[PDB]
């Protein structure tokens, strides 16, 4: 009678569950719904895009929570205009470490890499941005955020100061802060094999239907563009 | 008008160091990566160094690995190239060019075709710069540049009022280590009494300009 | 590292002719190749980007092709305005490399050189130096022989020449002969003339 799904996206070849979860390029596809989904990975491991400091956050259990939801679909449209966020003009950070069928460049769709234009050189002030609820009638807002941090000189090469950056988000009573890490980054893991002195810290926040999402950030943030709209409950096993 | 103007040419003795500059105008300078390309006069093309729109990804050729360094400022619409410990082979003409792709790649793969080149400036790698001696000449006439040193030099005519029917000869290499070239123009017979023709010469490293009448 | 090798290096073809230049890469490259036109003395300009995509603003007669290991360049109909040296350029991984370049020149004219002879200026003689110029302007062959003769004496090694090139207006190579001399040797002989393989002559101090 009923059917099952172990792979969150069939027809997404060579893509693990966390590959399609982060919105890795060449892993986006139709993610259908089945009331009885099977759990397979104790350690959801990625493969491809920019290396991740997985242990810094609770990011590893995004699909195992998403698999408990019946219907799943990524955001049809962007959540916020990244370039028009406060704190100066921003350039959509593309990258060659996350390739694409047309060109070797690309990046996550769930998150965009914000880079301040070279007009930026000033003592900064903390910033804030809300996160709307674009999702449908009952589908919960599963927003995926993060920030980038590189070596000491590369941060100063990209941003105004070599000093660490401060971030924090809050939604549905869950409030968490984050400070960036500089230098002596751990080994490259779950990447495409290309050397990168920078690292990525990924996390997510849940907004019940109508609940606004708050995001306070500094330089080096990975603002979300696409987000997950999931509702109901799917049987986990 | 989209322009790319190189600057800082002249003479340097072996082992020295230089800081070349390039000025951009007429386009959104911040979106396109930049390249530097050298060329020995009358020879092939060799690539120097390339940088993305950001200062995040720098790539150098192995021929100038550790000796040259690229740098840019998008707030001032200027591109720089820092050169250290210049070798004898580095004597060439160096071009400033922008990339055509606007991809803000920040990764290894960001370089593409140029589509826009500057006029270039000459890098010479060790004797005092000399100023030229200028000598004048249907009928024909011209002007001789003699007794000078640096190859970069141009000749204008009537303050630039005649390029048709003219022919500019490349520099010759005398056994005296000094360059030499001339430029002549085809004129009718009756032009000897009606129009006064003037040839205009300029030498940049020695700040020498001489305009002579026949 | 990548290296590019272009095939003909020197191409001679008639007006309105279809010419073909190939550029094969040392290693494999997928469509990442561009082409450039460079007339002598001026800055190069791009013609074809990313394997056969014609650049906006350039004539439609140009065209490219190629994929994988072998890449092709094509000029459908030749206009005299197309004379230049052409380079293929890759934008795949590592330093972008060019071919060693291919030069192109045209193969339809026979027009006879115009000959002009110029006595040196008086103001140059006041500095202890004299230099005579022998000119041959707008001649097709380029393959030409010019000799000097000062009073039936052969001038050897003391003359120099220049590569005038051909301006792209149905024109052809020119040439000037620079005979370098000193002041002492100048006033010791009378007749000056340069042989062409026809000769114009003058006398030192006459009208
Ligand atoms: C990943 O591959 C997809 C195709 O499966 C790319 O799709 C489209 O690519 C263009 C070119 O980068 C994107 O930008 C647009 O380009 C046009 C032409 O230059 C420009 O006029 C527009 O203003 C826009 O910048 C386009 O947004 C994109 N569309 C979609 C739905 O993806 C995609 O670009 C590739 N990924 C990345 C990061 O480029």
């Amino acid at each position: 009678g009923t059917r099952t799904r172990g792979k969150l996206c069939p027809d997404c070849l060579n893509c693990t569950d966390l590959d399609v979860a982060l919105g890795r390029p060449m892993c986006v596809g139709t993610t259908p719904s089945a009331k009885a989904s099977i759990l397979h990975e104790v350690r959801p491991v990625t493969s491809g895009c920019f290396p991740i400091m997985h242990d810094r956050t609770k990011i590893r259990q995004l699909p195992n929570l998403l698999r408990g939801y019946e219907k799943i679909r990524l955001s049809t449209q962007n959540v916020i205009d990244a370039e028009k966020a406060p704190g100066g003009p921003y350039r959509l950070g593309t990258s060659g470490s996350c390739p694409n069928a047309t060109s070797k460049i690309g990046f996550f769709a769930t998150m965009a890499w914000a880079v301040p234009k070279d007009n930026y050189k000033n003592a900064t002030n903390p910033l804030t941005v809300e996160v709307p609820y674009i999702c449908t009638e009952g589908e919960d807002q599963i927003t995926v955020w993060g920030f980038h941090s590189d070596n000491k000189i590369q941060m100063k090469s990209l941003y105004g100061d070599s000093n660490p950056q401060k971030f924090t988000s809050s939604a549905n009573g869950v409030t968490t802060h984050y400070v960036s890490q500089i230098g002596d980054f751990p080994d490259q893991t779950e990447d495409g094999g290309l050397p990168q002195s920078g690292r990525i810290v990924v996390d997510y926040m849940m907004q019940k239907p109508g609940k606004t999402g708050t995001i306070v950030y500094q330089r080096g943030v990975l603002l979300p563009q696409k987000v997950w709209c999931a509702s109901g409950r799917s049987k986990v096993i | 008008e989209v322009q790319l103007v190189e600057s800082g040419g002249g003479l340097v003795q072996p082992g020295r160091s230089l800081r070349l500059s390039c000025a951009a105008s007429g386009f959104t300078f911040d979106d396109y990566p930049m390249h530097w390309v050298r060329q020995v006069p009358g020879k092939g093309l060799e690539w120097v160094s390339s940088i993305n729109w950001n200062g995040g990804s720098t790539d150098h050729a192995d021929s100038v690995k550790g000796r040259f360094t690229i740098s840019r400022d998008n707030a001032r619409n200027s591109l720089y190239l820092e050169m250290n410990s210049l070798k004898s082979e580095d004597t060439a003409l160096y071009y400033c060019a922008k990339d055509l792709r606007a991809s803000s790649s920040m990764d290894y793969y960001y370089y593409s075709g140029m589509d826009v080149w500057g006029q270039g400036t000459m890098v010479t790698v060790g004797a005092s710069t000399k100023g030229p001696s200028v000598f004048p000449l249907t009928a024909a006439l011209g002007c001789l540049v003699k007794d000078y040193f640096p190859e970069p030099v141009t000749v204008s005519w009537n303050s630039g009022a005649l390029t048709s029917g003219v022919h500019t000869f490349p520099a010759v290499l005398q056994s005296s280590g000094l360059y030499s070239l001339s430029s002549v123009v085809t004129v009718p017979s009756s032009s000897l009494g009606t129009q006064t023709y003037i040839c205009n010469v300029n030498h940049k490293p020695s700040n020498t300009k001489v305009d002579k009448r026949v | 590292d990548i290296q590019m090798t272009q095939s003909p290096s020197s191409l001679s073809a008639s007006v309105g002719d279809r010419v073909t230049i190939t550029c094969q890469a040392s290693q494999g490259i997928n469509n990442y190749l561009n082409w450039y036109q460079q007339k002598p003395g001026k800055a190069p300009k791009v013609l074809i980007y990313d394997a056969s995509n014609l650049q906006t603003g350039v004539p439609s007669r140009f065209s490219g092709s190629g994929s994988g290991t072998d890449f092709i360049f094509t000029i459908s109909s030749l206009k005299p305005e197309d004379v230049a040296t052409y380079y293929c350029q890759q934008y795949e991984n590592v330093p972008i490399t060019f071919g060693q370049g291919t030069r192109l020149d045209i193969k339809r004219t026979v027009a006879a050189p115009s000959v002009f002879i110029f006595p040196p200026s008086d103001e140059q003689l006041k500095s202890g130096t004299a230099s005579v110029v022998c000119l041959l302007n707008n001649f097709y062959p380029r393959e030409a022989k010019v000799q000097w003769k000062v009073d039936n004496a052969l001038q050897s090694g003391n003359s120099q020449e220049s590569v005038t090139e051909q301006d792209s207006k149905d024109s052809t190579y020119s040439l000037s002969s620079t005979l370098t001399l000193s002041k002492a040797d100048y006033e010791k002989h009378k007749v000056y003339a340069c042989e062409v393989t026809v000769t114009k002559s003058f006398n030192r101090g006459e009208c």
